[PDB]
């Protein structure tokens, strides 16, 4: 009976108001699915967030905070009536209780207040919770404290629309560079998926993530035995590497490409098909990454990707074979060429994805406008393959750009 | 791409 609670909630008695907060948190942490809006329209939310401030009761502030985390952890309207209610100075001021679980209660409640978007984040982060946030970490905190705390940082990376301050991707990459070293699992997965969130944001961020000397702590984890670091790690030095020529030779230059072997052909489809948006990043850059993908034995396998792929890899590398056409010399392209790019390459044509047919469309082109000495003999190449009734067929296509290199091939190259 | 945004807490 909850209009009871909310009335024990606020007694003098103290037994009979821990009773009453007690029995609101047990209501909000039996099962999965907790009555949050009964326990917001009953009126108890003042006094909980009034039980924060009961600093001779560290059990009383310890329910009440549970209590709150768990109404936090609801749909965004529940998250803001807990922000409306004025908790949020009152967890920060928890922040530093001297009693770890208090302090941990507050901590969580905040990463769920945090994770419900940005504005709300920056609420936060105005009122001063990183630095408390971050002075947690330490080799004698409790390991399942330590991890919430990175989940909380990970929340603080998260939204990109705005991403969080200037100031707070300063303050959180000290914490990232040390959190990076550590062996939990939890807590690497947290980690590189917080740097993964910051590489996404720009070139500017992009730029603080290289300057903070975290990137050779970094492409070691693509050959991490847990999947899920190789994944997170995988996406970061992908966002990287759409960076600029020079930030992308950064993550080159840590030896990055030595691990993709694995990468290529692990049985996860959905890395596969990272590595080689990956590498299509590569072969998008100057002549000397170019080669470096070439001398690090790769293309044979993104050219098998190319052809016997999922879909989703198939793209990029379709991708990554017409960016190597963007500053790649004719030898090197050349060397595709010898590597029977053409047949797989062509077969893309047929796809319903517009994208797709046009990025092959275009690397056909580009390949055929610089191989002038033989370029009739990769004309067999594609003729042969069947690939030239794929363009003479996509000379009917919807899209404008399609049938219209489509006729531009057909006409001078054949 | 599985990180956690929002947890309640359960009685474990």
């Amino acid at each position: 009976s909850l209009e009871a609670i909310v009335q024990n909630a606020s007694s003098d008695n103290q037994g009979i108001q821990l009773s009453a907060v007690q029995a609101a948190r047990k209501l909000l942490s039996s099962d999965r699915n907790p009555p949050i809006d009964d326990l917001i329209k009953s009126g108890i939310l003042p006094i909980l967030v009034h039980c924060l401030e009961r600093d001779d009761n560290p059990s009383l502030q310890f329910e009440a905070a549970w209590a709150l985390t768990n109404i936090a952890s609801g749909t965004s309207e529940q998250t803001q009536a807990v922000v409306q209610s004025n908790a949020v100075p009152l967890f920060l001021r928890l922040l530093h209780s001297p009693h770890q679980n208090v302090c941990e209660q507050a901590v969580w409640a905040l990463g769920n207040i945090i994770g419900d978007g940005p504005q709300c984040r920056d609420y936060v982060i105005s009122l001063g919770v990183v630095k408390p946030l971050l002075s947690f970490i330490s080799p004698s905190i409790p390991i399942t404290f330590l991890r919430n705390v990175t989940w909380v940082m990970v929340n603080l990376c998260r939204h990109k629309d705005p991403p969080p301050p200037m100031e707070t991707i300063q303050e959180i990459l000290p914490a990232l560079c040390v959190l990076i070293h550590h062996t939990d699992v939890n807590i690497l997965v947290d980690t590189v998926w917080a740097l993964s969130y910051l590489t996404d944001a720009g070139n500017e961020q992009i730029q603080m993530v290289i300057d903070s000397g975290i990137v050779p702590h970094l492409v070691p984890l693509l050959s991490h035995q847990e999947v899920k670091v190789q994944t997170a790690a995988l996406r970061a030095v992908g966002n990287i590497v759409t960076g600029t020529d020079e930030q992308t030779q950064v993550v080159l230059n840590c030896d990055a490409l030595s691990h993709f072997p694995a990468l290529l052909t692990h049985p996860k489809e959905k890395i596969n098909k990272e590595a080689v948006w990956f590498l299509s990043n590569i072969t998008a850059g100057n002549q000397q990454q170019v080669q470096a993908v070439i001398d690090a034995n790769l293309v044979p396998m993104i050219i098998h990707l190319l052809d016997k792929g999922d879909f989703g890899t198939q793209k990029e590398a379709a991708w990554a074979i017409s960016n190597l056409t963007i500053s790649g010399r004719k030898d090197q392209v050349a060397y595709l060429i010898q590597q029977n790019v053409i047949p797989p390459f062509c077969n893309l044509l047929t796809v319903k994805d517009a994208q797709v047919v046009q990025v092959v469309l275009d690397g056909l082109s580009n390949i055929l406008k610089m191989a002038e000495d033989e370029a009739e003999t990769i004309g067999n190449l594609i003729e042969e393959c069947g690939g030239l009734e794929k363009i003479e067929q996509l000379q009917n296509h919807e899209n404008e750009d399609i049938y219209k290199l489509a006729y531009e091939i057909i006409d001078q190259f054949f | 791409e599985e990180v956690q945004r929002k947890r309640q807490k359960l009685m474990p």
